RNA sequence: AUAUUGGCGAGAGACCGAUAGCGAACAAGUACAGUGAUGGAAAGAUGAAAAGAACUUUGAAAAGAGAGUGAAAAAGUACGUGAAAUUGUUGAAAGGGAAGGGCAUUUGAUCAGACA
RNA sequence: CGUGGAGGUCAGUGACGAAGCCUAGACCGUAAGGUCGGGUCGAACGGCCUCUAGUGCAGAUCUUGGUGGUAGUAGCAAAUAUUCAAAUGAGAACUUUGAAGACUGAAGUGGGGAAAGGUUCCACGUCAACAGCAGUUGGACGUGGGUUAGUCGAUCCUAAGA
RNA sequence: GUGAACAGCCUCUAGUUGAUAGAAUAAUGUAGAUAAGGGAAGUCGGCAAAAUAGAUCCGUAACUUCGGGAUAAGGAUUGGC
RNA sequence: CUAUCUAGCGAAACCACAGCCAAGGGAACGGGCUUGGCAGAAUCAGCGGGGAAAGAAGACCCUGUUGAGCUUGACUCUAGU
């Protein structure tokens, strides 16, 4: 059989968990993350995946530093002491 | 009541199987208070628990 | 020797025994009605197999 | 499994620690939308892929 | 408490309505039907002798295909059934309405029942796993029952 | 949107399956799968003509 | 001077008004499937205020019946209104292998007008 | 004729109940459709002159959702097999204990393990749901506890290879 | 233990007694069997089943690459004390 | 062991409306029309004539100024040499 049998000896993984976007997509036996190449510099991101262009950008999580730098421009990068 | 974990525990502490533990069945209230593996030691000294005989497997005829 | 419970430290956080049941009884109901619509709303194309075979040309 | 890593024990972790039910001190909060635990998850029905 | 069409008065009758029942709604409206227009102490003693298999039930609409049996001649038909969860479900507000009746202050030898309906309630779903790799809903039939007793005058 | 409709990967399934030959989402796991799209008639579908 | 479907902040619309409009009005790129690249949903409304049904009684219990709140439980968290298919009880009518329909009229029900 | 919206207008209707809905109750129009009474229900909606459009459905192996007859029907028939008494409990063919009868018959229905799963392991409480019958029972639900390494493994070495 | 044997069957340690059940016994079925005399006349066709079967001794052809064919074929024997 | 009867549980295919026939005409083989024969509630287990039954936008044939795999001295080109 090709099916049912053939789903019983499914029991080692080719994928396992990425470090830089922690999904299961890096491919073991050619250490490759499918969707962020992981020892490549770049993240793989492509004009035709416009809805991965949407999981994975800016916006999609925290933006700890990011949040802050429009309220620190309308102020004018100001540093120091507040006031009295 | 129950009394599935108390004889998993007795056939553990005897060495026996839980096929070979035979419980009282006269004292019930007594033996489902046996949370514990130091209260079967009590109960099998007492003789609330038995072990049981192994059976015969005879060898005359061969 | 022991003072607090489970239940003892939901005592304080409003709920209590009775309403810890009437509060499950429907959060389980209705964690139950999803079930069921989602069970009607597949029912129908789950059944579609992609590459079925047929087995019969004679 | 029995011989595994520091990483899937640490998902485990949070995996047990995500299988609870809504608290109901949540329902009495004065405009609350969240009556049960929705991404709730257990061993049987959903495999959790790591 | 809105129930159906009573064609009667409620300040001489108590009624009872259970909801949601886990019972066969088809199963269940012939054990009502073959009890409309009767006596409270000779439908309990019917529903009663249907446990222990004599005086069946007969079913006279969801009827199809089921076998036949000499218990129903009483009534006519030649196809009944002795359903022993419908039976219960209805015997346990047979007493709560006579229970009702009890302490709304009406005697309990002359008390009939008038109205009573089941209804067709939400099935609670489930899934059966078929032949060749597909899926089929396997659910049930629930019911409410509503039930209204009085006493008879001229 | 420009984009209203056709935010999906979608293709029909053909004849000998006894469904239309509406375009049809692919994948599972969900109720979306096996849906129609692509067309003025399916929900979640574009509009006809859509006004620009 | 020109461009700008991205980002930040503002203002408007002969636009859609929950099968519509961005996929998403809500703990949506969430739940979930797929080894993976990727695919990808459904789901809004109690009421003015929870005042969310004290208390009695039947039941083993859920719940039921009274009670009570409320302007209304024909608003009781399955909660705005609550349609159709389909379905239960009651009532009416008919019924020899079809039912339904057109013209005309008897019988019954219902409506009509005082022309006071 | 009708529908969603827009500019004018009736100093229009309306919580003393607008819209919507049911109405083998009535009226007008050849008809599209319009008007009225009754019941329900709870907040906005109409008529006229005009403008504009995402504007009228019986079908499209139409799309989404929902419900039917079929039907209390087919059926829940592989793996030798169950029975008696008691206890619990509201309730016991299916729980527990005891007494019996049997089987897997050591290339096992045993004991342990690699992958894989992920707390299912154990206790207490518990049955609205799952256990295609039931259920006091449960890998189910709720709350908790639990995995101790100088010597066992990883770590270290290198192979085909990257 | 039987036996050549980790075969098949029975049993001890250990485990389980779980698969929804009850009553009745009609056809037609699935699985398993028997059959008077005949013995492939059936059928495309001996498809299916049936017989033989293990061990000892004797006896074993044509052909042959001289190694085999060959368990050829075809006979009797088998227990208990 | 099923089927069958019962307690419990409880689907699906399929469905324009549904289901008594002869002949006639007709899209040349009607369940409906026409003329006739007939016709009495509700129904159970079987059955396999029929419902041109269900399955699937014919898998042979033809057309399309629709395609693909393949071959060669078809046309036009080409990496390599
Ligand atoms: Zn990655």
């Amino acid at each position: 059989g090709k099916g049912t049998p053939s789903f019983g000896k499914r029991h080692n993984k080719s994928h396992t968990l990425c470090n830089r976007c922690g999904r299961r997509s890096f491919h073991v036996q050619k250490k490759t993350c499918s969707s962020c190449g992981y020892p490549a510099a770049k993240t793989r991101s492509y004009n035709w995946g416009a809805k991965a262009k949407r999981r994975h950008t800016t916006g999609t999580g925290r933006m700890r530093y990011l949040k802050h730098v429009s309220r620190r421009f309308k102020n004018g990068f100001q540093t120091g002491s507040a006031s009295k | 009541a129950n009394l599935r974990t108390q004889k998993r525990l007795a056939a553990s502490v005897v060495g026996v199987g839980k096929r070979k533990v035979w419980l009282d069945p006269n004292e019930t209230s007594e033996i489902a208070q046996a949370n514990s593996r130091n209260a079967i030691r009590k109960l099998v000294k007492n003789g609330t628990i038995v072990k049981k005989a192994v059976t015969v497997h005879s060898k005359s005829r061969t | 020797r022991r003072t607090i419970t489970a239940a003892d430290r939901r005592m304080v956080s409003g709920v209590t025994e009775k309403q810890y049941k009437k509060g499950m009884k429907k959060m389980q109901q209705l964690e139950k009605n999803a079930i069921n619509t989602q069970i009607r709303r597949e029912i129908k194309r789950v059944n579609f197999q992609t590459h079925y075979r047929d087995e019969l040309l004679q | 499994a029995a011989q595994k890593s520091f990483r899937i024990k640490q998902k485990m972790a949070k995996a047990k620690k995500q299988n609870r039910p809504l608290p109901q001190w949540i329902r009495l909060r004065t405009n609350n939308t969240i009556r049960y635990n929705a991404k709730r998850r257990n061993w049987r029905r959903t495999k959790m892929n790591i | 408490a809105r129930y159906g069409a009573t064609s009667t008065n409620p300040a001489k009758s108590a009624s009872a309505r259970g909801s949601y029942l886990r019972v066969s709604f088809k199963n269940t409206r012939e054990t009502a039907q073959a009890i409309n227009g009767w006596e409270l102490t000779k439908a309990q003693k019917y529903l009663e002798q249907v446990l222990d298999h004599q005086r069946a039930i007969p079913f006279r609409r969801f009827n199809s295909s089921i076998g036949r049996t000499a218990q129903g001649k009483e009534f006519g038909v030649t196809k009944a059934r002795w359903p022993a969860k419908s039976v219960k479900f209805v015997q346990g507000l047979l007493q709560n309405a006579a229970a009702n009746a009890e302490a709304k202050g009406l005697d309990a030898t002359k008390l009939y029942v008038s109205h009573i309906q089941v209804n067709q309630a939400p099935k609670q779903r489930r899934r059966t796993y078929r032949a060749h790799g597909r899926i089929n809903k396997y659910e049930s039939s629930p019911s409410h029952i509503e039930l209204v007793v009085t006493e008879k005058e001229e | 949107s420009e984009k209203a409709g056709h935010q999906t990967s979608a293709e029909s399934w053909g004849t000998g399956r006894a469904v239309a030959r509406i375009p049809r989402v692919g994948g599972g796991g969900t109720g979306r799968s096996g849906q129609g799209a692509f067309g003025n008639m399916c929900r979640g579908g574009r509009m006809f003509a859509p006004t620009k």
